[PDB]
């Protein structure tokens, strides 16, 4: 949190979350919602990590965020793979 | 530290 | 039997058809098929085959209802795309239209 | 003559990406953005020799096709070089 | 200034191009042997004869405008020259749209290009969200390549990582899983054994 308050750090921060996510289905979800805010190999192999990782409190917090969830974080992950292709 | 065991 | 339980044709010739033509999924092969079937006269595949050997709308009707009774049916759509693009190449090429999704939003 | 030039560029580039590719799959079992813009005045610098080859007296350049070759070689490397620099880099170790 | 004050215009011209003044006076208006084909001639000639001739800025100018003005041999030529022009200062993106609206020269062109062209390249597929598309896959065919195929085709990505899996299997794996989302089942299965 730090770190994102304060390019190449809010990466790391992004890394270090999705780390924290692989060791722990809420901190997945805010995490997507964070990485959907935001928008190299690294990035794109965490991502995927993660689509391969993917209830109520879930779906509640993913409503309060918008204020469904699968197919936006799969048009967010298509949306890092272009970029990365891009560079 | 604090980075070192939020890596583990 | 046999065959299928270890993964043939000509003992066919002489639902399982439908099967038999996925599995095939060249021409002169199609051609002998063809006349097969017309000497033992699966309407929608012949009418198929018939356009591929060569009223297209109504082929084209047929062939989206035999995909719709999976892979092999994707192949047969994709055969009819590009055989389309080939024909191509204004209102009834509108109506005849009417990755693969990619590939239609570059036609569009 | 710069249109050799491009071809060594376009050559030490194209060994580099495969390099790093090669060195990504070693390890699952630096570039910079200087290089895309380094590929971008090449693309820059074929443009201005074929237009002055088109405009030459005595009549055109007899190399028109192979330096539009050049062109598609340096875009697919600034392609490469930019998907790697985008994050495809960081990723090499991963399983696609 | 003095002994010329159509024939004036011309010679105060070719006099002052051996640039501003020589090509806004020409333009107004309407070594040797070269004038005098453009004479026999007699706009784009003009330009195409300044240009060898200052093969630079005066030159590239003049090129550029009468290719613009008149916009197979002569396109060719131009469209070479402009393209050239450029990478050396879009422009091919541009060339190539006008051409597709000669494909071994493209060819050969796109091969010239071949780390900008694969930007240009990128900023036109992103503008769009035939014969180019089939021209550009076999350039690409001709990491970066797996890559640089992908975008564009953005089937042919997944088919490509395919043929080159046949770190980085898991990677690839991942990559597949993703622009799919049976082609899954698989590769998990493969990634646990």
């Amino acid at each position: 949190v730090l770190s994102q308050f304060y390019d190449r750090e809010d990466w790391g921060q992004a890394l270090r979350l999705l780390l924290l996510l692989i060791e722990f289905h809420y901190l997945v979800l805010l995490v997507a919602k964070f990485l959907y805010p935001i928008f190299e190999d690294s990035v794109a192999t965490v991502i995927e990590v993660i689509e391969t990782k993917w209830s109520n409190l879930y779906e509640t917090i993913i409503e309060a965020d918008k204020s469904a969830t699968l197919l936006k974080n799969l048009r967010k992950k298509l949306n890092f793979k272009l970029c990365q292709a891009f560079m | 530290d604090w980075v070192e065991q939020l890596i583990l | 039997l046999k065959d299928r339980y270890e993964g043939s044709e000509v003992q066919n010739l002489l639902d399982l058809a439908e099967m038999a033509i996925v599995t095939s999924l060249v021409q002169n092969n199609e051609l002998k098929t063809l006349r097969e079937i017309l000497n033992e006269f699966v309407s929608i595949n012949v009418f198929e085959v018939y356009l591929k050997l060569v009223q297209e709308t109504i082929d084209s009707l047929i062939s989206g209802m035999k995909i719709f009774y999976v892979a092999a049916c994707c192949n047969v759509m994709s055969q009819e795309i590009v055989s389309k693009i080939l024909e191509k190449n204004k209102a009834k090429l509108l109506e005849l239209p009417l990755q693969d999704l990619m590939k239609c939003t570059y036609k569009i | 003559r710069r249109k050799l030039v491009v071809q060594w560029i376009a050559m030490a580039v194209d060994m580099w990406v495969r390099e790093v590719e090669r060195r990504g799959a070693m390890a699952a079992a630096v570039m910079g953005s200087w290089v895309s813009e380094l590929l971008g005045r090449a693309d820059q610098v074929l443009t201005q020799i074929a237009g002055t080859g088109a405009t030459l007296r005595g009549g055109a350049a007899s190399d028109a096709e192979e330096i539009a070759s050049l062109r598609r070689t340096v875009k697919g490397l600034k392609r490469s070089v930019d998907m790697l620099l985008g994050g495809e880099m960081a990723r090499m170790s991963f399983f696609r | 200034e003095n002994v010329e004050c159509e024939v004036q215009e011309f010679m105060f011209a070719m006099t002052l191009f051996s640039f501003d003044q020589s090509y806004e006076i020409f333009q107004l208006h309407d070594i040797w042997k070269d004038l005098l084909c453009t004479f026999t001639v007699p706009h784009s000639a003009f330009y195409y004869q300044l240009s060898l001739l200052f093969d630079q800025e005066f030159a590239l100018k003049c090129i550029s405008k009468s290719a613009e003005y008149s916009l197979q041999d002569f396109k060719e030529k131009q469209h070479i020259h402009y393209l050239n022009l450029l990478i050396h200062f879009e422009v091919l993106d541009v060339l190539r749209l006008g051409h597709e609206c000669r494909t071994n020269f493209l060819q050969l062109l796109l091969q010239e290009d071949i780390d900008f062209f694969s930007t240009l390249l990128r900023l036109c597929n992103a503008h769009s969200d035939k014969i180019v598309d089939s021209i550009l896959s076999q350039n690409l065919r001709s990491c970066f390549k797996k890559l640089y195929c992908f975008r564009m085709l953005n089937a042919a990505a997944e088919v490509l990582y395919q043929y080159i899996l046949m770190i980085r299997k898991r990677k690839c794996y991942l990559m597949v899983i993703n622009v799919l989302s049976v082609t899954l089942t698989d590769l998990r299965d493969e990634l646990r054994g």
